[PDB]
């Protein structure tokens, strides 16, 4: 499928709009993103912040000002003519029921499929909390795409100024397992469909990995064979340094 | 040495090469070394020969690791 790539300028901007706005009482901060969604890799080069207010007890009441949409368009076209509105982002990982109503507001302004961006301001997860969903025909479903970081000298350089393998992956696997454990327990309390369909396919596709263990060790010893000649070459580097240091000792005594 | 030659060898033919006494003496000596994993074979009395239980093919095992 497609891919989502976001520069750290957009990631840091969405995370800094929570403290500046001083949003409290468990509310959300909605903002718009700019970029080019026409290619297979969506690149977000710009982001903004718009005022958003929605009632917690009533999900049928929402308000969004359209002046900021027309004001930022006239502002960007006078600066960067290659940037258009590809969608919008939210302030939290948890999805609400208003995602379908907000999608109808930008469908007239956006000339392509609206991109749903999800950014966690709390950063209570592991790895990259930022999520990217794509709304397509289901009524409507949200297809998620992997989010990456843009590699360029216009962004990552400023990151290096501010700031300055499997062990991390195993901790990420525990996060995915705990999500399925709580989903099954909470499902039984509400009773006594798409999740159960894909759950039985995981078990049948690590008890099954033991059948290939006979053929697994075939390429495992090759690593040790590659490491055997790897360690032998390491002696030629250390012994040559000993011979080099031995010649330095003779130069200091004769001096 | 004679076990590593042929996988299937007769019992009486062993006493002919080494000039042993009888078949009862060689019967104990073959089963004595397999305790420490030396010969690694089995003696078939009904068949009449001593078959070697070593098929090699350790490339599929974890022992060289």
């Amino acid at each position: 499928h497609e891919k989502v790539t976001i520069a750290p300028l957009v990631l840091l901007s969405a995370l800094d709009h929570y403290e500046r706005t001083q949003t409290k009482e468990n509310k959300r901060c909605v903002g718009v993103i700019l970029g080019d969604a026409n290619s297979s890799t969506i690149r977000v080069t710009n982001s903004f912040a718009l005022p958003f207010e929605e009632d917690e007890k009533n999900s049928d009441v929402w308000f969004l000002d359209h002046n900021y949409i027309e004001n930022m368009n006239e502002m960007c076209k006078k600066i960067n003519a290659k940037e258009k509105l590809i969608g919008w982002y939210h302030s939290g990982p948890k999805l609400r029921a208003s995602d379908l109503k907000i999608n109808e507001l930008f469908k007239k302004y956006t000339q392509n499929n609206p991109l749903l961006l999800i950014v966690d301001v709390k950063q209570q997860g592991v790895g990259l909390p930022t999520d990217a969903y794509v709304a397509i025909e289901q009524e409507k479903t949200f297809l998620h795409l992997p989010c990456t970081i843009e590699a360029e000298e216009a962004e990552e350089i400023g990151v290096e100024h501010l700031l300055r393998i499997r062990l991390t992956n195993q901790l990420k696997s525990l996060k995915g397992l705990q999500s399925k454990l709580k989903d099954v327990v909470e499902y039984l309390d509400k009773v006594i469909h798409t999740i159960l369909g894909k759950l039985q396919d995981v078990f049948n596709l690590n008890n099954l990995q033991k059948a290939l263990t006979v053929k697994t060790n075939d390429e495992l010893m090759v690593i040790y064979i590659s490491n055997l000649v790897r360690s032998i070459i390491a002696f030629d580097d250390l012994i040559e340094n000993k011979i080099q240091n031995k010649k330095i000792q003779e130069q200091r005594v004769k001096d | 040495i004679i076990s590593l030659t042929y996988k299937k060898i007769s019992l009486r033919d062993i006493c002919l090469k080494l000039n042993l006494d009888s078949e009862q003496t060689v019967e104990y000596m073959v089963s004595r070394a397999i305790r420490d994993g030396v010969i690694e074979a089995k003696i078939n009395h009904e068949d009449g020969f001593i078959e070697t239980t070593e098929l090699l093919n350790i490339y599929d095992s974890e022992d060289p690791q």
